[PDB]
């Protein structure tokens, strides 16, 4: 039932995200003006953030379902929704202007933190996947699981190669957009290096089940990040599918996170904190130099974190 | 078992 509750919370966030997306359209500018699109998106994102932060602080140090607060987490969906609407209306009551830039910087920091946390989660998920499938390779029919592992890793690497091809075709020119070339070349070379480090026998000796699969997954995620950094480039010479793909990967990570008297399966407080950071990140994404530099540094932090998770046992 | 440094990790399934 706890997993069901986590999935339902993810569902409410997804519904709010879809609402934010739809108001982003030009047609809705007519309706909202009657009370721009980015302003309403900021308002709804602030509602998400404040609600989730409030619930997480409420859920502090809860350790058993015997807590009435555990029931509050489980039930009262209707009161949750009503309080959310009341908050969202309240957001409209805050004056515009300086609040816009304040929330923009708050959203930048939130998106950075969410990217970091989601990335740690992604590395953990990839490691668990690789270990489970190598174990099933050992115990059960070796051929089936070997074929599955090879197909998955090859698929991820081929998709990353296709993304590289598209980015070279679109965001680079023979004698132009040198920033695009720099970013793409650095990301590709560092991804190759990360793959190599994932095979070095000394590294595996300390992490026996660290293999190419998680490397390819990280490479695909890095390719997506770097692409996204380019699509927002203000310079049109160096400049929705990328954001849709990012939303898909975020949904996958949220589902992984989602998937009692003596102990709780997960800290509701920390889960809701992650949810709030997810709201901030989506708010940043759906929409400037900080976006570009944040995304590029996020890709580089991706590769650094993966390399660190692989190497730290060496130290 | 003859565990070996295979690409998919450090295992012995291929050489049990």
């Amino acid at each position: 039932n706890s997993t069901v509750t986590r999935l339902i919370y993810a569902f409410i966030l997804l519904l709010s995200t879809v609402v934010s997306y739809i108001m982003q359209r030009k047609e809705m500018e007519t309706y909202l003006k009657k009370i721009v699109g980015y302003k309403a998106v900021y308002r709804i994102s602030f509602a998400m953030a404040i609600f989730f932060f409030v619930f997480s602080l409420l859920m502090f140090k809860v350790k058993t379902s015997k807590d009435l607060r555990a029931a509050v987490h489980n039930g009262f969906w209707f009161f949750k929704i009503a309080a959310l609407i009341g908050i969202m209306v309240g957001s409209f009551y805050i004056p515009g202007g300086y609040f816009s830039s304040v929330w923009f910087v708050v959203g930048m920091i939130g998106a950075a933190l969410f990217i970091l946390i989601q990335l740690v989660l992604l590395v953990d998920f990839a490691h668990s996947w690789n270990e489970s499938w190598v174990n099933r390779m050992e115990e059960g029919n070796p051929r089936l699981w070997y074929a599955a592992l090879l197909s998955f890793t090859s698929a991820f690497y081929i998709l990353s190669i296709i993304c590289v091809g598209l980015l070279y075709t679109y965001y680079t020119k023979p004698d132009g957009c040198t920033e695009n070339k720099f970013f793409i070349s650095i990301n590709l070379i560092l991804c190759v290096v990360a793959s190599i480090i994932s095979i070095h026998p000394k590294i595996q000796e300390h992490q026996p089940r660290s293999g190419l699969l998680q490397s390819s997954l990280i490479t695909l995620y890095t390719m997506y990040l770097t692409w996204s950094a380019m699509s927002n480039e203000p310079d049109r010479s160096c400049n929705d599918s990328d954001n849709f793909i990012g939303l898909f990967v975020f949904v996958l990570c949220l589902l992984y996170s989602s998937i009692e008297k003596e102990g709780v399966q997960y800290s509701y407080s920390l889960f809701h904190l992650m949810l709030c950071l997810a709201s901030l990140y989506i708010m940043m994404t759906l929409t400037k130099w900080p976006a570009v530099w944040v995304k590029i540094s996020s890709s580089w932090v991706c590769l650094l974190l993966y390399v660190w998770t692989l190497v730290a046992p060496l130290v | 078992f003859y565990s070996r440094y295979s690409w998919y990790g450090y295992s012995y399934g291929w050489s049990r």
